[PDB]
């Protein structure tokens, strides 16, 4: 019942960068090389849409390579887009990762997870009625949950030494089709010693009604870019907050600047 | 090794201790008091005979 | 149990906790009882003497 998806991409403008240690720095430039998202490359963007003539939903989830690292935003209204599945085969054979953070409270759980074929929590912005996720769960390891209830929201994902790091960001934007541009630094949020081997990731979507048993369509879009590795330079303040970075790999200037 | 005083600097958020471009400790945030502090080399400058 | 057989060699502190049969040929194997099939995990024997 769904439509093929359109894998229309876009330019990543000047987007990715996060923090890559936890050292204490003071107006001092350093030059560094490690897994980030290249500046200006495609980006590729998949999209919730309101249903026209007929069955012709566009609801986007298929299976993305995790591969080395992994760059997700989304831009969306009224909380669409709420939580993420890491795993290898994604099924009852092979431990998996869930990271929902809507809902009552944010809720991660390493299990042995059974999924259904649509990832869909079946809720609305408010007073949520159903959730849809899992079939069966057998052996569970972890089990957190942490106290807490157009835009843009920007996610990092990585796997180094048995712990997955998280990192976010959150702006206000306002546009239409296109993608923005700008820059941003991504904070350090959220570092989980699972130990797991990730390959492949999924997304959860939610679907919006009006007071009905029915639920369909939404107007949202989420952006996936994949990690190359780099070598970049990066400039702090007096207080320690990036301002600006270079790609030591896009153009003479680039390598100029980096000498 | 050397002289402890009262400090005015700020540390961000949760910080232990502060250095320099050349390494050079000069900042404790001296538990049980919370109250930052300066270290200093116990002789610098020069003495000639 | 301890494994003995896998295809690749883990990451350092990575943990699997799979048990799938090990075809020795190829990829994928789903039938035990066989003549070529090969149980991933072998038991320790800690017996008194
Ligand atoms: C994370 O988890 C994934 C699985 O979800 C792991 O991916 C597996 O990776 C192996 C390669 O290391 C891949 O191929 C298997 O191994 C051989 C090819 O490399 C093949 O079997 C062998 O054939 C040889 C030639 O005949 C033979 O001599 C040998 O004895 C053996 O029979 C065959 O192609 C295997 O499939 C797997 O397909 C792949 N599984 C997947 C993709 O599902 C990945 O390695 C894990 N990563 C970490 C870090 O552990
Ligand atoms: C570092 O932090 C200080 C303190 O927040 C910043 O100085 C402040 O700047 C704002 C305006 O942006 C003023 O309203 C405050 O009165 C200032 N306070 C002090 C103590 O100076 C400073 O701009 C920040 N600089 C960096 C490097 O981010
Ligand atoms: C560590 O313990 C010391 C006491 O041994 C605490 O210092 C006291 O703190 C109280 C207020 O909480 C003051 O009223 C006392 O006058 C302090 N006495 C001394 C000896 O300093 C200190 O606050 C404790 N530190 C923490 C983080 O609780
Ligand atoms: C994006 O893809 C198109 C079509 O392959 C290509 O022409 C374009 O150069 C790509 N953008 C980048 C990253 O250069
Ligand atoms: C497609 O139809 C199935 C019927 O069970 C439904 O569960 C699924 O949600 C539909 N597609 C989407 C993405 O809504
Ligand atoms: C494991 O998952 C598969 C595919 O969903 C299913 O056919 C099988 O019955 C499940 N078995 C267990 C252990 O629940
Ligand atoms: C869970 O672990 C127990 C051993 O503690 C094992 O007997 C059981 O089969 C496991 N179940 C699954 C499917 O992980
Ligand atoms: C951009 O702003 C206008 C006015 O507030 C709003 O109607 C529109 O929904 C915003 N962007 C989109 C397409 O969400
Ligand atoms: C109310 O529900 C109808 C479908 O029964 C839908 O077409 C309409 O857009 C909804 N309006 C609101 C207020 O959400």
């Amino acid at each position: 019942n769904k439509s093929t998806p359109n894998l229309d991409q876009f330019l990543s403008s000047r987007r990715g960068f996060y923090y890559f240690d936890d050292t204490f720095r003071s107006s001092v430039r350093v030059l560094t090389s490690g897994y980030f998202l290249p500046f200006q490359s495609n980006l590729t963007r998949y999209l919730t849409l309101e249903s026209i003539t007929g069955r012709r939903i566009y609801f986007d989830n298929p299976n993305i390579p995790f591969k080395d690292g992994l760059y997700f935003a989304a831009t969306e209204k009224s909380n669409v887009i709420r939580g993420w599945i890491f795993g290898s085969t994604l099924d009852n054979t092979t431990q998996s990762a869930v990271l929902f953070n809507n809902g009552t409270h944010i809720v991660v759980n390493v299990c042995n997870f059974n999924f259904c074929q649509d990832p869909m929590l079946a809720i609305s912005a408010g007073s949520p009625y159903k959730s849809w996720v899992y079939t069966t769960a057998t052996n569970c390891t972890y089990n957190r949950l942490h106290a807490f209830n157009v835009h843009l929201r920007e996610h990092v994902f990585r796997n180094v030494d048995g712990f997955l790091y998280v990192y976010h960001n959150y702006e206000s934007i306002n546009v239409t089709n296109t993608f923005p541009g700008g820059f941003s630094v991504l904070k350090p949020i959220l570092k989980l010693p699972f130990g797991l081997n990730i390959t492949h990731f999924k997304v959860i979507m939610t679907l919006f009604s009006n007071t009905t048993q029915s639920f369909e369509a939404d107007a949202s879009a989420y952006f996936v870019g994949h990690l190359k590795p780099l070598t970049m330079l990066a400039d702090f303040d007096e207080n320690g907050t990036i301002v600006d970075a270079v790609d030591c790999s896009q153009n003479p200037l680039s390598e100029l600047k980096c000498t | 090794t050397g002289v402890l005083t009262e400090s005015t600097k700020r540390f961000q958020s949760f910080q232990q201790f502060g250095r320099d471009i050349s390494d050079f400790t000069d900042s404790v945030r001296d538990p049980k008091t919370l109250e930052i502090l300066d270290i200093s080399p116990c002789s610098y400058g020069g003495v000639s005979v | 149990y301890y494994r003995l057989f896998r295809h690749g060699k883990i990451k350092p502190y990575e943990r699997d906790t799979s048990n799938v049969p090990y075809n020795a040929q190829g990829g994928t194997c789903t039938d035990t009882s066989q003549l070529n099939c090969y149980q991933p995990l072998k038991s320790y024997d800690f017996t008194d003497t």
